[PDB]
């Protein structure tokens, strides 16, 4: 060629094989380093959780004996799931430009972390991967909604609601669009309800931390403490492999970069974790 | 409850409830409680009573609920009404049994409200266990906050 | 390369369960329809089952296979009366299913006679125990995805 | 033994005209094949290969590219489509192949994902990215293949 894909001609003007980084990440959805980690072995997961107890109740008249109870549990199965991303690379390109190589690894790692949060919440399962936690958990709490009350107000209002529930709350698990919209839909004052706009509040709401996970969906806010609700069992951890012994990459100069992890999910309280949908 | 003290001791079920000729898997149809041998009573002998949750086995047999560290077996869990016994709700094992979701009222450990399950040692207990499944239908009569038929 | 087998990536079509035999009626002592046999929605092994055959592991929920094949019990292998499954998970309609026990055509899974153990893909294969109870058609060597009349 | 002798059936169809605009021939221009590896079966019909690429040369032969073990060049780079006959019918192996430059119909035999295009010499894989289209939002790899161009 006379150029790589350049705009003008090198022959006319300009020389250099040194070039800056252009590659950049888009859409963060981390929650695995937030959660606790466990090792696991075995090729499938079975979990048991405790349901409500069957005790006696007396709403009227107390002198009798409550009916006894015994520890009753319900089952879940979780098959392994595989989370991955692949990159096709040209070594000649990589060696000449320079930063691409560093970008590929750090992107792959972020990318593995991103896909894992999406499948775990929900993001379309084919019955071959970990169960859809977001579906199973508690419906929309109509009580929080004071009727015609602001979106930002909803997120404040919900945080307290989880404390009444007696479930730990350290942090807000919201959707990126719901959070922006919540910030935008504030009263009649420049100052926001979480705290004024002369304080940093981009990454904190209600004075509690903000965890952005994608696929928690629009108009939904979920309070929890991440560590408590679920736990992350890891069958095998995130590892890169690189193959020039693969059939189609060998023939060519090309090298194939795989990034993958094989994961599983434990639910320590899938029978609780409060969520709400605005009706306002 | 009526003047000079309410209910006490055992209390009468429905007697001679005869269900027969069913096509499905129900316990209602005249069929046996089997542990092994050849059934019970001589002529002019009256049954006992036994309340709890029973589970359908191979063929047209029922036996008691056990563990949860072993497989769940047969359809719905049910409690025994009478049709051989002249006394209350219940039946003696090795008879034709009609069951119901009525077993009123012979006390035994815990209660049976909102379905019943089998626990991991083999006792009988009420729901809710699974919320993602439907367990044996034994919907009890009102009698709560006091010991009763499961 | 790379071929799914079971788990909702195989299409086994649909087959009619009101075809062959006597046909009972709608009644209780049934069990619930879901993916997984003790699992939860979107997490279940699956045979080459379509309509016909599903065995409880834990809870009173069904989806295909899974239960020791030394002893089959519960009244037949369970069949569907007057709803035909619209999935190919074996059964996983998402309703409470009323089941029967008349002679009724089923779909099988796994190579060889069921008299063995369970493979955790949703299949039967030969175990260390032989001359254990078989399912449906006998005298006839059954293979993976055979159509048996019970 | 193996197909590719006498008048034989077709994989890519027969006598296609008007199957491509500006990226493939619309007149019949077929010509005879000197073959590479076609895998376990001669002249295809199997997992591996399926009848590989030809590229036209001067004479009454068209012959192998031959790309090994599945490299590809994007846009046009010649694919073998339909066959013609004059003494024997069937796709390659000493019989007349009609080619195009990446036209239709292509219809090659695989297991699962990939598929893709086959050449002679190699196993059935599909080209990646920087070999076919890496235009807009696409997934293609060596694990991922479908019959047509990517």
């Amino acid at each position: 060629m006379s150029q790589l894909s350049n705009q003008e001609k090198e022959y006319l003007i300009s020389k250099a094989l040194e070039t800056e980084e252009g590659r950049v990440a888009l859409a963060q959805a981390m929650a695995n380093p937030i959660r606790v980690s466990l090792d696991y072995q075995g090729v499938g997961r079975k979990l048991l959780v405790v349901d409500p107890l069957p005790q006696g109740a007396l709403p009227v008249y107390d002198k009798d004996v409550d009916a006894k109870a015994f520890v009753i549990s319900k089952r879940g199965q979780v098959p392994d799931q595989v989370i991955e991303g692949d990159r096709i690379q040209v070594p000649t390109f990589e060696i000449v430009s320079y930063p691409q190589v560093r970008f590929s690894q750090v992107k792959e790692r972020r990318f593995n972390v991103i896909d894992r949060a999406q499948q775990r919440a929900k993001a379309d399962i084919m019955a071959v991967e970990d169960a859809e936690i977001f579906s199973l958990l508690e419906g929309a709490a109509t009580a929080v909604n004071a009727v015609t009350i602001s979106s930002g107000g909803l997120q404040r209002a919900a945080l307290t609601k989880a404390f009444q529930e007696v479930e730990k709350h350290d942090l807000v698990v919201t959707k990126i669009v719901m959070n922006a919209s919540a910030f935008a839909d504030i009263r009649a004052w420049g100052q926001n309800e979480f705290d004024p706009v002369t304080q940093h509040e981009v990454l904190q709401t209600g004075l509690f931390g903000h965890i952005w996970t994608a696929d928690i969906l629009i108009s939904k806010k979920v309070p929890q403490n991440t560590v408590y609700v679920l736990a992350d069992p890891e069958f095998v951890g995130v590892m890169p492999i690189r193959q020039d012994i693969q059939v189609i990459p060998a023939d060519k100069p090309e090298e194939l970069r795989l990034g993958w992890v094989i994961y599983e999910e434990l639910g320590l309280a899938v029978v609780n974790s409060l969520a709400i949908a605005k009706i306002s | 409850p009526y003047v000079r003290l309410g209910y006490e001791g055992i209390l009468n079920g429905a007697h001679d409830i005869d269900v027969a000729g069913l096509n499905g898997v129900e316990q209602l149809a005249g069929k046996f409680a089997t542990i092994g041998a050849n059934g019970v009573k001589l002529a002019g002998d009256n049954g006992t009573n036994a309340v709890g949750l029973f589970r359908e086995d191979l063929g047209d047999m029922v036996n008691a609920s056990e563990k949860a560290s072993f497989y769940f077996r047969g359809g719905e869990y049910y409690v025994n009404i009478s049709r051989t016994s002249l006394t209350a709700a219940g039946i003696a094992a090795g008879d034709e049994i009609t069951c119901d979701a009525d077993g009123k009222m012979i006390k035994f450990t815990g209660t049976g409200k909102a379905l019943g399950v089998v626990t991991h040692v083999g006792e009988y207990r009420a729901g809710n266990m699974y919320e993602k499944a439907t367990q044996g239908v034994t919907d009890t009569d009102t009698f709560i906050g006091f010991i009763m038929y499961v």
